[PDB]
């Protein structure tokens, strides 16, 4: 077999938004 | 607020929380994993972040250096130096692997500034082998 | 053919033929070398009396934009009598292009000296006159950029050794740092790795 | 003489001289500068320290990777001293305090330092053992510092009759006592002829006797080639220093009120072989630390 | 006349600089840099192509995974080899990796150069993390050389990506608690808005490169024009300024940050299980298993590593899209196994030539601004 | 072998670029043992810089002396202004050879040296 | 396990030890010549010599990939055993 | 031996004093100078042993050298080394410091820093870790330890 | 694809022009700023008490390289000089002879550990696997004689610890 890193089905969203909460 | 005296209670009372306050910083014990020849204990908590996994308690007299105070590095032997660097998640309890006979047995620690420290030369032999003069006068 | 080889373009070749043929034509006067490599870069090989006319004609005409400097050096080659290989090399903006004009000079020649042209040049000249020695003529500032003061000698040459004449220590006579004759304390072995058995028979040069 | 004591190549800065020298004292002022001149020729400079580490730290870096070599001894045991002449080829004795302790005095620091290591270098088996002494060195009386030094040089030319007994006037340099001495001050006027001659001259003739035989067994003296009156010497000073004005034992200023005085009994620099230098030019390169800001050359030559 | 000042190596990098100022107001400097001149390149003369790869690992040394990959494929690119596609996308993630270091390495150190003390702290224990990646990946604190000729050398061990998704989240964050702290912070604003401004024309005669060009207008990047590699597959966009400020190119840097977050997420979800180095002995060493029981592995290692693997003859000159702009080698290789010239340029040296223009007329508080807000080391700038 | 000039056109434009550049070493050197503090006269230091004049002087090519020249103004340049410090104009003199000596006997007691 | 030179100083698996006449002797004084007190000559002779019933055979090392490359070596003189050049380990045959 | 009880005890007191603060200047050209700021980390601090970062050269007790010490850097390093006080310790952080290293066979590099400074202790690593940095700090704080300044003041 | 930024107007409408008023004389954001501080204030320290925690590392960390030896048996190196050939610093410095027994072996194997890069071309270059680069940071030497390692050194070096090296290889000995 072959045992290498892939990832697991794909993973998750990272945000890549600036966030503020203009309070 | 509640752990601080069952902190203090735990670890020994009044003896044993202020020698190891004056140690030098911490105070975290209550998991006990192991201790060790040359006297030396090993503490592994789980709770708290990765990079305080895993510290250690050196004891006096380990080679007759006074070593109550400034405690050095280097102490540890290689096995506990492969499982504290976080290398593992076994202690050497488990496996001590390759016994080895030409192994030392001693564990002679860092050493400079001794009486017993390295020196360089030269592990090469005699390179053109000068003449010897004949032992016999003339005349 | 198809794993582990780079595949190139022959869209780019073309291209890059035809505009060096372009070039060529359009200034006859200086011109010598067109080549195009194998992973498609210009190179135009230049007589040393239009680096003027031909980086002004390739910064404007607007066929060709050229508004980017890149590496300027001039390869430090024995075996020939001129010397040193200045090349300018030349980035577009609007084209996405590099052509390298390589011209060529010796010792002790003033080559016409591009600041005036190329304002990115001012420390690429200098640079290459505390380096390697080719002097350039009507430029404003020529210091020693990347060396010590007190230490002469051009470096970059293959004839400068790799360790230096002088060398600096401390001493407590004169109470400060002072210049001595090399002496190494290990050899620096140089290896004879150069094997025979001819690795490459496309770049044969043809026998005497 | 073993191989790796043949010399080899150019000098200084791993460039094997051939010469083993063991150099007691070495701490303060001449034995700083004689290692200096060693670690240019390229050797192998033997140091012994009773101090703390940090001065043969700052004397440290001037040989190169592990040609000098530092090693612990006492004025009291034998063992230790062996210890640094088990095996050398030259040795060179350079000790003596300019002001009494209450563990060692001016007696018997120049009879009994010098007596027992010259008995161990000639039990050990060395040659040319180099021994400094201070000029006017007599048995007549007005110091106690010159009267020890006299009788040491008498035990050390009656033990190891193959020594070389060198002794130079009141050397002057760039951390100097005396000259120094004099610009630390505030006085008085006198008369009294005082040769001062420069270090690296003294320290060139040094290693020319240690390097040079032929001059084993004789006595040598430095003589600076200036020989002039000192009260024009403390004007020409304070001219030079830029201010008018017009442990400081008692025993050291008998020395700079004792009259230097040389006999050409014993061969000076010539018969040796190196340039003596005037004053003017290192005198104006000790004398820094004027004013905030702040020529005349006076050059009395007298006689 | 005029104050002619003489800034020495003590720090306000390392340099000399000598102004000849009018009245805290100043009239003309000129930048005497070469202070850590090493040779290089002579150095790299006289040795071969892999034993002189970590003199291109450590000659910008703040980047050090864009440098070795940059001097690679300038062999890559001479040599005629395709390097496999799971070594073209780790070599991608550590291209982003390095630029989010590079960059975050460059707005700390232009806030404690002008005196903020605190965000240096918080960003770099991001990058005692990402110093921990390194450590994990191949064996170094700092410079892994890790990137052969040939492709990625000794794969990535298994479990990594995890930890690169964890450090994605809450680097996300901090980034985002960054610009929460300064960023519309009043004294910063008034600190760097007006100060060397660069016209897009003297942007192109003086040769600026990077996020230079970004902050003077015209639209330029490597990875969107000449792709190099799997870049093209990767879908990012590049921040332009409008004004040429300084705060301009500090917002610049920091989205060029969140854009690398974004190419580092989109290469974890698509990586390919392909190889870790290429199909030919004689370029990479064969692997340690087949050296051992094979007669013809034993023999390209051994002559692999002590002649090398040779070079065609011939000259290229390749760039990349390093955090400081267009780093360039220009390699020039008789056909043999050394290289016979290689030279660097270096975006840090052509920005610090047009010092005059960015620093004529303001005053010397923003001069020290001016020689921070270019992302510049002086190891890279002297070649 | 029409070759292109640096400055001259024979050997007379030389001795006068020659003579005006000792000309600026001659009027260079007090103020810089005034400024540098150092420890050499002023005579010795003009006799050390007639004497690297001197170093030179069986040289006949016209560029090469030009060359010279401009090698000469630009460290003159360099001297004038303070960016060379006390190390390297003590480091034109030579108090720290231990000098060679240059008779076969000399260089025999220390040998493999021709 | 290691031999002395009547110097008083410990020589080494190479014979290095020094004269009557050098100086290292001084260069060693206070800290200690720390020399490998296991040589390598006398751990391979009191080795089994191994008796394999075949005529020319294998030697790996104990571990894929943990130890030096594979060596076929022949055992065909009846005086004198056949010697591993990676190992130093001894074979023989038996038939 | 009262009085040598306390000098012992008053040498003890004085170089705690000195190991305690311990408070140097930053040399560090290059990448050296980055692990030196990356023991200025969070992770691995310098305020738990008083060490604070003070460019001022007339305050610092010890100096690190690191990064590659080149001829034209090397008088300026020795012209900031005088003008440091009477206690002086130095560092010698670095494979190109401590011996010359990657660059040492070359012009323009010193080969080692021990040809212009006295140098103390040695780390070496290319970078050295900043876990190894701090290991060579206790040693050089161990080396003040065993000075014996005052007892053999007090026995000269 | 571009997204430029630093493009807004002044709005002339009252709500946001009192807003940037208010932000100019009420002192907002600074105070915005001081709250983010605080917030890390209030946070815990993310430090590690040194002496007594080592920070982490990996299983193929590279310092302090030392000779392996055969399991139960001599010397594991050949005087190949592969690893002299590799070394891009020129630390290695190798002399052969062979014993009495007639398998090639050494004489001299020093390597400057001033001169040491680390690289770990001498660790992948040997074929044998002799020369590992070990665990640990433990060097801070006084004096520059003793960063020079004799073979000596380093078979001590290399018999201080085998089981720390047997057991990084044996876990590390798939990928390369
Ligand atoms: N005016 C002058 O300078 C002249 C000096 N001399 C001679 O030069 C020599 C050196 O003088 P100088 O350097 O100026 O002064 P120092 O006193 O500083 O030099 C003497 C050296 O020997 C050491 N030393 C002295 N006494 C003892 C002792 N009892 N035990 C151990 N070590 C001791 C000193 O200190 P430490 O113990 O710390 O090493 C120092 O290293 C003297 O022998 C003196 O006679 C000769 C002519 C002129
Ligand atoms: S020793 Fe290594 S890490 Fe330090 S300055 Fe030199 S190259 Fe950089
Ligand atoms: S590569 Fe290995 S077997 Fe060859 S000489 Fe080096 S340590 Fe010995
Ligand atoms: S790790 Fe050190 S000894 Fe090994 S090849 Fe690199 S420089 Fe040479
Ligand atoms: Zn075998």
């Amino acid at each position: 077999v072959k045992q290498d890193m892939p990832p697991v089905g794909g993973y998750g969203p990272i945000d890549y938004k600036r966030n503020l909460p203009r309070r | 607020l509640k752990r601080g005296l069952q902190q203090v209670s735990g670890h020994g009372g009044l003896r044993g929380y202020l020698r190891v306050l004056f140690r030098a910083n911490d105070v975290r014990v209550g998991t006990l994993v192991g201790e060790d020849k040359y006297g030396n204990k090993y503490y592994e908590d789980n709770k708290q972040f990765f990079g305080r996994h895993r510290w250690v308690i050196y004891t006096t007299e380990m080679n007759g250096k006074n070593t109550f105070w400034d405690v050095d590095g280097s102490m540890v032997p290689p096995e506990w130096h492969r499982w504290l660097h976080c290398m593992t998640d076994d202690p050497p309890t488990v496996k001590p692997p390759t016994a080895r006979k030409f192994i030392w047995t001693n564990h002679k620690f860092n050493l400079s500034g001794t009486p017993q420290q390295y020196v360089p030369y030269s592990t090469t032999r005699k390179k053109i082998q000068e003449w010897v003069p004949p032992s016999t006068p003339y005349k | 053919t198809r794993p582990t080889v780079r595949p190139r373009n022959d869209v780019a070749h073309k291209q890059l033929s035809a505009f060096g043929e372009y070039v060529a034509e359009i200034l006859p006067k200086y011109v010598q070398q067109v080549q195009v490599s194998c992973f498609s870069e210009l190179e135009i090989c230049i007589h040393p009396d239009g680096v003027i006319p031909v980086l002004t004609f390739l910064r404007d005409h607007s066929n060709a934009q050229f508004k980017s400097l890149a590496d300027l050096t001039a390869v430090d080659i024995p075996t020939r009598q001129n010397r040193f290989e200045i090349v300018y090399n030349l980035l577009s903006l609007r084209f996405n292009s590099r052509i390298r004009v390589k011209t060529y000079t010796d010792e002790l020649t003033p080559v016409e000296s591009s600041v005036s042209v190329y304002k990115a040049a001012n420390w690429y000249e200098r640079e290459i006159w505390d380096m390697f020695g080719v002097f350039f003529a009507n430029h404003p500032d020529l210091r020693r950029i990347l060396t010590d003061y007190g230490f002469e000698g051009h470096p970059f040459r293959k004839d400068f050794p790799l360790s230096g004449y002088v060398e600096l220590r401390y001493d407590d006579e004169v109470k400060r740092v002072v210049a001595e004759p090399v002496e190494l304390a290990q050899e620096f072995r140089k290896f004879d790795l150069n094997s025979p058995w001819e690795a490459f028979p496309a770049y044969r040069q043809p026998p005497e | 003489l073993h191989h790796a004591v043949i010399p080899h190549g150019k000098g200084g800065r791993s460039s094997v001289s051939g010469i083993v020298a063991t150099v007691f004292g070495a701490t303060g002022f001449l034995g700083r500068y004689l290692v200096n001149h060693l670690g240019r020729m390229g050797s192998q400079v033997i140091v012994p320290y009773r101090c703390e580490p940090y001065d043969t730290m700052h004397l440290r870096p001037m040989g190169d990777l592990g040609q000098i070599i530092f090693m612990d001894w006492n004025g009291r045991d034998k063992d230790s001293i062996r210890r640094a002449v088990e095996h050398s080829n030259v040795v060179i004795n350079l000790v003596g305090r300019e002001w009494e302790t209450k563990n060692f005095d001016f007696e018997d620091v120049f009879v009994k330092i010098p007596q027992a290591i010259a008995q161990v270098s000639k039990e050990a088996g060395v040659e040319k053992f180099i021994h400094i002494s201070h000029l006017n060195a007599d048995i007549k009386s007005s110091s106690k510092y010159l009267r020890n030094k006299a009788v040491g040089e008498k035990e050390v030319r009656e033990t190891f009759p193959e020594a070389t007994i060198i002794k130079p006037a009141d050397i002057f340099g760039r951390e100097d006592r005396f000259l120094n001495y004099f610009a630390n001050i505030r006085s008085l006027g006198k008369k009294t002829v005082k040769q001062p001659v420069y270090i690296v001259d003294v320290t060139k003739g040094i290693i020319n006797a240690i390097k040079d035989p032929d001059a084993r067994g004789k006595t040598f003296a430095f003589v600076g080639p200036n020989r002039y009156l000192l009260f024009d010497l403390v004007q020409y000073v304070f001219a030079v220093a830029h201010r008018p004005f017009l442990w400081t034992t008692r025993d050291k200023v008998e020395r700079i009120h004792t009259t230097d005085r040389t006999l050409p009994h014993l061969p000076g620099l010539e018969d040796l072989g190196v340039q003596a230098t005037p004053l003017e030019l290192k005198a104006i390169e000790v004398l820094r630390r004027h004013r905030t800001y702040r020529s005349e050359i006076e050059d009395v030559q007298p006689a | 006349s005029n104050l002619t000042l003489n800034f020495g190596p003590q720090h306000p990098g390392v340099l000399r600089l000598v102004m000849e100022l009018s009245g805290e107001m100043v009239r003309k400097c000129d930048p005497h840099i070469g202070l850590l001149h090493r040779g290089t390149e002579k150095l790299i003369e006289y040795k071969t192509y892999l034993q002189a790869l970590p003199y291109f690992d450590r000659l910008d040394y703040v980047s050090m995974m864009c440098n070795e990959q940059a001097y690679s494929l300038a062999v890559e690119k001479l040599l005629n080899i395709q390097p496999p596609p799971r070594a073209q996308w780790i070599r991608v993630l550590f291209g982003e990796i390095t630029r989010l270091l590079n960059h975050i390495m460059a707005v700390t150190t232009h806030a404690l150069d002008i005196g903020a003390m605190t965000p240096f702290f918080w960003m770099f224990e991001e990058r005692e993390k990402m110093f921990e990646f390194y450590e994990r990946v191949s064996g170094a604190r700092m410079h892994a050389a890790y990137v052969r000729p040939g492709g990625v050398h000794q794969d990535l061990p298994l479990g990594l990506m995890d930890d690169i998704y964890e450090f994605s989240k809450n680097f996300s964050l901090r980034i985002d608690e960054l610009e929460e702290m300064l960023t519309n912070n009043r004294i910063w604003r008034n600190r760097t808005v007006d100060i060397g401004v660069v016209t897009a024309e003297d942007a192109l005669n003086y040769g600026f490169s990077g996020v230079m060009l970004r902050g003077s207008g015209i639209q330029w990047d490597l990875r969107k024009t000449q792709p190099y590699d799997v870049y093209d597959q990767v879908e990012f966009d590049v921040p332009i300024g409008s004004r040429g400020d300084c705060y301009d190119r500090y917002l610049c840097r920091v989205e060029e940050m969140r854009q690398s977050i974004r190419i580092i997420s989109q290469c974890l979800n698509k990586m390919p299980p392909g190889e870790i180095k290429v199909d030919d002995a004689k370029v990479s060493p064969p692997k340690r298993a087949e050296m051992k029981t094979s007669m013809e592995s034993l023999i390209h290692h051994f002559k692999l590593y002590t002649e090398g693997y040779q070079v065609p003859p011939g000259a290229t000159y390749t760039a990349i899209e390093a955090p400081k702009g267009e780093f360039g080698v220009y390699l020039v290789s008789d056909g043999s196994s050394r290289p016979y010239r290689c030279k660097i340029k270096a975006p840090g040296f052509a920005h610090l030539a047009g010092l005059d223009k960015m620093s004529k007329g303001h005053m010397l508080a923003d001069v020290v601004a001016i020689i921070g807000t270019q992302d510049i080391v002086f190891g890279e700038v002297d070649r | 072998t029409s070759v292109k000039p640096i400055f001259s056109r024979d050997m007379n434009e030389a001795k006068r670029r020659v003579r005006e550049l000792y000309r600026a070493w001659y009027r260079e050197v007090p103020n810089t043992v005034h400024l540098f503090q150092l420890d050499i006269s002023v005579k010795q230091g003009r006799d050390k810089v007639r004497e690297m004049f001197k170093k030179n002087a069986h040289v006949t090519d016209p560029r090469v002396v030009d060359l010279l020249v401009i090698k000469g103004k630009m460290e003159l340049e360099e001297t004038i202004n303070v960016w060379k410090q006390r190390t390297h104009v003590m480091r034109f003199f030579h108090e720290t050879e231990a000098p060679r000596p240059k008779d076969f006997l000399s260089k025999f007691y220390v040998g493999h040296d021709p | 396990g290691v031999r002395t030179s009547p110097t008083g100083e410990k020589v080494t698996h190479t014979g290095q030890v020094y004269d009557d006449e050098d100086y290292r002797r001084v260069r060693f004084v206070g800290r200690q010549k720390e020399v490998n007190e296991n040589f390598a000559i006398d751990l391979i002779a009191e080795q089994p010599v191994s008796q394999v019933g075949s005529r020319v055979i294998s030697c790996d090392g104990g571990g894929g990939a943990l130890g030096h490359p594979r060596v076929y070596i022949n055992l065909d003189k009846e005086t004198k055993t056949g010697t591993c050049g990676y190992c130093g380990l001894q074979f023989r045959q038996q038939h | 031996s009262r009085g040598e009880y306390v000098v012992a005890k008053l040498d003890d007191l004085i170089n705690w004093a000195r190991r305690s603060s311990l408070w140097p200047m930053t040399f560090g050209l290059a990448c050296c100078a980055v692990e030196m700021m990356h023991m200025a980390a969070p992770r691995y601090d310098m305020d738990r042993f008083g060490v604070v970062f003070r460019a001022s050269p007339r305050q610092s007790d010890v100096m690190i050298v690191a990064g590659t010490l080149t001829n034209k850097m090397a008088p300026a390093l020795r012209k900031v080394y005088d003008q440091m006080p009477e206690p002086r310790y130095v560092v010698s952080m670095g494979s190109c410091a401590n011996g010359g290293g990657y660059y040492h066979y070359s012009y323009s590099v010193v080969r080692g820093c021990d040809r212009i400074v006295p140098v103390d202790i040695y780390v070496p690593g290319c970078p050295p870790t900043a876990e190894a940095l701090l290991y060579g700090i206790l040693q050089l704080q161990k080396k003040i330890k065993r000075e014996k300044r005052l007892r053999i003041w007090y026995r000269r | 694809t571009y997204k430029y930024v630093n493009l807004r107007e002044p709005s002339m409408d009252m709500k946001s022009v009192t807003d940037r008023a208010a932000q100019t004389l009420l002192w907002t954001e600074l105070i915005r700023g001081l709250g983010m501080t605080l917030s890390y204030l209030f946070r815990e320290p993310a430090t590690i008490n040194y002496p007594f925690e080592k920070g982490p590392l990996s299983p193929r960390f590279r310092g302090e390289h030392a000779l392996r030896r055969y399991p139960s048996g001599e010397e594991r190196c050949i005087a190949c000089k592969l690893c002299e050939a590799v070394c891009p610093a020129q630390a290695i410095t190798i002399e052969a002879e062979p014993r009495a027994d007639g398998s090639r072996r050494t004489t001299r194997y020093d390597i400057d550990m001033t001169k040491c890069i680390y690289c770990g071309f001498c660790q992948e270059a040997c074929p044998v696997d002799a020369i590992v680069e070990g665990p640990n940071f433990e060097f801070s030497t006084e004096t520059h004689e003793e960063l020079l390692y004799n073979k000596e050194k380093l078979l001590n070096n290399g018999d201080k610890w085998e089981a720390e090296i047997a057991a990084n290889i044996q876990a590390d000995y798939l990928y390369r």
